[PDB]
């Protein structure tokens, strides 16, 4: 399993955090995923034969935040 | 046409997502009410589509009718 770091435009509060959270854990792949506020971004541990950077940047998209990949991580 | 739906928006960020995935489904003129959990949207899109289009979020979406 490998590591991303989307950067997320947009977020003001946890409801933000939260939302972004528990939806983008409910997609399959996604072993784990923390997003935090103060640096402006999401780090999700994933199984690459299910989801690509680019897939997992893209649902950030699709919920109105503004995710730009910034950090592919792995073996 | 002038549909209206129930979006519950917590916060500003909330709502800043409504108006993104809004316009990014294009030909639409909106206004969206963050206190009253609320969204208004002009457009020639279907209501079953803009509907599709507004819970993306993430939030739980309602459609209330018409003004219109
Ligand atoms: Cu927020
Ligand atoms: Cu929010
Ligand atoms: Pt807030
Ligand atoms: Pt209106």
């Amino acid at each position: 399993v490998n590591s991303v770091t989307i950067s997320v435009e947009g977020m003001t509060c946890n409801s933000c955090v939260w939302t972004i959270e528990q939806q983008i854990g409910k997609v399959n792949g996604v072993h784990h995923i923390k997003v935090s506020l103060e640096e402006k971004n999401a780090t999700i541990i994933y199984d690459p034969k299910l989801q690509t950077p680019k897939t997992l940047q893209e649902a950030i998209d699709d919920m109105g935040f503004d995710a730009v990949i910034h950090n592919i991580e792995g073996r | 046409p002038k549909h209206e739906f129930s979006v519950d928006m917590t916060c500003g960020g909330c709502a800043e997502a409504v108006s993104r995935v809004l316009n990014k489904l294009g030909g639409v003129k909106y206004d969206i009410d963050l206190p009253n959990k609320k969204v208004c949207i002009e457009s020639e899109h279907s209501m079953d589509t803009l509907l599709a289009t507004l819970k993306k979020t993430g939030k739980t979406v309602s459609y209330l009718g018409l003004e219109i």
